[PDB]
């Protein structure tokens, strides 16, 4: 069984470098080659480069000639990749894949864990969430929805719960966007109008990075 | 430089039908093409290589074809485990330029989306920020948009739109739209409107409210 | 030099399904390929030669295909008499390098293996040797391993592993694992543990005992 | 009906030679050719060489140029093969197969009996088996298994029985490995916990080469 | 010189199955091949010429194929009127060398042959000749032999063997074996034995008698 294990994501200051290494197992390393693929946002794929550790010889993309640097260690059967001069748009997902037998063709069967990189100049901020509830005095229609806006939090992501996890049916998880160096997301739940506003409801969010939890009444 | 794209942008095929997807290349490789299956939060794997032979773990439902600069992938039939996206591969020359990607969905009966707009709370008013949001949920198909008219005037830019992937239970989508606005704009303006334009409604559904009402 | 290998290592196909097996060659023969059926304790025989024509005694269920450096063998459908391994042949130049081989199995419902560990007898203690064994039987699929932690420490090398071929009655496998150890190691150590890691169990099943208990 | 009969296996001292001959019948010998194939452990196949007895001309593998020697006898319609300088890894299985009509292509329909060779510097030793039975005073679970370890025996193989062949259902035959020039195997049987330890049980093994049988109580 | 043979020697296919027969040529004609139907006591006729087109009176069940030096004839399905032999034809160069021929049979349940041996009469004893015969009838399949051991000694040559073609009623074969011997051999020998070795019997069936019994 061929298995390639990667490392964990890291936080890099723009302008510094990064060390990416993923070990290989389940086969013989030096007879085959290695490749790298970058997945840019939102959805795209691009071939970073490859290394065949018999010489060692390599080939890179025309744009990565002055950035990506690859090296290999055959003692621990691992493959390394170095990236320098990181910019704001350099945040992406990298893969560890094994190529053909002394060949770069013959499309690769197995891929990496998908370890990504995070490069930004902004520090961690506690999430600021506020209750949003009706209203002008009437609720239309018979099925009314609620929600709470989670904004001003770093980094992705935050964990949100509804009524201490009592109702898991109507919970909806909305992704965020990138503006002003911060992140803004939301969530939506639907409750019948018969129980509103008789039964209590709340919005609870937890941020694992800064260990900040905020409880509030809608 | 070698360059290629797919067509069309996205497809919707239920379980038990035939999927026809193609990716056209500018130059002619004559030989090699590959297809990858990438789900949400997981890495791709090899399916069909060299436009003909299929890799391990792939059933007989996936079959490739095509010659020259015209290639295709025939899926008969589709199963509930095939959800994801597809890519294309070219071994012709270095560097390799991959495909643009195509998203798959499941065809079903159309559903009218629910829409509501809510006023901001009183805690945000003293924090310096203010925002109004418009909730849309349980719709189909994928093509819909939203705009903001404040007293009959468009607000661009600064309208954020977030999208949600395919849901496992009822097989639908969801979104959220939040309008960013300052303190001065909230005081001199009253009516805040958001509209949902959907193919199953001949007129945009409008939800509105007022500050003094 | 001419060289070729098959893919993948092993397959499991029940009776009545389609078998897709391929063996890729580095250079291009353009013509000749052969497949051989070798069971346990018997000699191979010719099945399909030149990638197309089939030899005598072979039914219509075996059909070859492929051109250039990509070849394949399509079996539709599989029968209970087809159990064995497959090879490949190349007439391109001398010397001939054969295939690596691929083992076939029968898909069925998964089964949890039974595991036990036994202490050595009192007759071995005076003979100078000592050994502890770990019994595993009635499992599926083929992928499983075993390790030895003596008071929380790995023992390598010197752990022997024997495997058993397909059983005719219940269609399962079996193994045995014996740990070789000297007289000094047995006296200062107490706990002897062996673990069975199987895909149908989220945690390794552990069997343990003690000398003073 | 084409039939090729081989000889029996032999025991060769490392460094000596071996005589391998297999007669042919059911067809005409001199018009066709002959080939040899070696099956290395655990599973591999390799083409030793071939002989076409019209000249006689032959071709061999690059590694067998200085080892394998082939000769033919057209009077008795047999084919012979000679191997010299046998080493520890030279133990394998040989096949006798007939080729095409003045051609080495056209893959061979019929093969040999599979006569192998045994080359080692170790002599025959009587098998040493010991009883293995519970236990710490409890038997878990409701289905308990037994077994006896057969080690220190040469050559492969030995015949093992369970309870004088009364229960043939749960008997399992485990192959052996190669270490320290000896062989170690085992066997496993499963019996219900209701009859244990009420009914007697034993492990009997018989070695045909040295004619040594060992009976013991579990 | 141009030369070709068929494979295999003979086939047995019942009514309603597929017949795969091939005849390989040393050189490559690229074009022409013919198949002939010859029964017992009648002349052949043309069936399929040029490996593709079929002559008149031939149904759609006969279809040819193959290219280069590898050709084949696919019969789907077989009918009770197709009994006979097949040949092959080559137009490549003069002189034309035809095929070796292949006999067809009908698969059915196996049957154990009856065997008996009879002593010679008293009229032959004074005529100067003497013979002993061994009767075998109602067997299947085609592969069987017979030998003569007189007091435990083989008699070769001088053992004649006659064979019978397919029977129309019960679909079986028959043979006869007569041992030629002189006057001196009959006087000093007593036991006359003939054996029938058939695939449905694990031991040769022996019929014997004596002169003084």
């Amino acid at each position: 069984e061929v298995q390639l294990q990667q490392s964990g994501p890291e936080l890099v200051k723009p302008g510094a470098s990064v060390k990416m290494s993923c070990k290989t197992s389940g086969y013989t390393f030096t007879e085959n080659t290695m490749h790298w693929v970058r997945q840019s946002h939102g959805k795209s794929l691009e071939w970073i480069g490859g290394i065949y550790p018999k010489n060692d010889d390599t080939k890179y993309n025309q744009k990565f000639k002055g950035k990506a640097t690859l090296t290999v260690d055959k003692s621990s059967s691992t493959a390394c990749m170095e990236l320098r001069s990181l910019t704001s748009e350099d945040s992406a997902v990298y893969y560890c894949a094994r190529g053909d037998y002394e060949n770069y063709f013959y499309a690769m069967d197995y891929w990496g864990q998908g370890t990504s990189v995070t490069v930004s100049s902004a520090k961690t901020t506690p999430p600021s969430v506020y209750p949003l509830a009706p209203g002008c005095g009437d609720t239309t229609g018979s099925s009314v929805t609620l929600g709470c806006l989670v904004k001003g939090y770093f980094p992705e992501s935050v964990t949100v719960t509804w009524n201490s996890g009592s109702l898991s049916s109507s919970v909806h998880t909305f992704p965020a966007l990138l503006q002003s160096g911060l992140y803004t997301m939301s969530s939506s739940v639907t409750v019948p109008s018969s129980t509103w506003p008789s039964q209590t409801v709340t919005c609870s969010v937890a941020h694992p990075a800064s260990s900040t939890t905020v409880d509030k009444k809608l | 430089d070698i360059q290629m794209t797919q067509s069309p942008a996205s497809l919707s095929v239920s379980v038990g039908e035939t999927v026809t997807i193609t990716c056209r290349a500018s130059e002619n490789i004559y030989s090699n093409l590959a297809w990858y299956q990438q789900k949400q939060g997981k890495s791709p794997q090899l399916l069909v290589y060299a436009a003909t032979n299929l890799a391990d773990g792939v059933p007989s439902r996936f079959s490739g074809s095509g010659s020259g600069t015209q290639y295709s992938l025939k899926i008969n039939s589709l199963q509930s485990e095939d959800f994801g996206t597809y890519y294309c591969q070219q071994f012709w020359d270095t560097p390799f330029t991959f495909g643009s990607g195509t998203k798959l969905a499941i065809k079903r009966a159309d559903a009218a989306p629910t829409v509501s707009i809510f006023p901001p709370s009183s805690e945000q008013l003293t924090s310096g920020g203010a925002s109004v949001v418009c909730f849309l949920n349980n719709f189909y198909p994928k093509d819909i948009n939203v705009k903001w008219k404040i007293d009959g005037s468009e607000r661009q830019n600064g309208v954020l739109n977030s999208w949600t992937d395919q849901d496992s239970k009822d097989s639908t989508y969801s979104m959220s739209s939040t309008l960013t606005l300052t303190k001065d704009e909230y005081e001199r303006h009253n009516s805040y409107t958001c509209e949902a334009t959907h193919k199953t409604s001949t007129s945009p559904i409008v939800k509105s409210f007022n500050r003094n009402e």
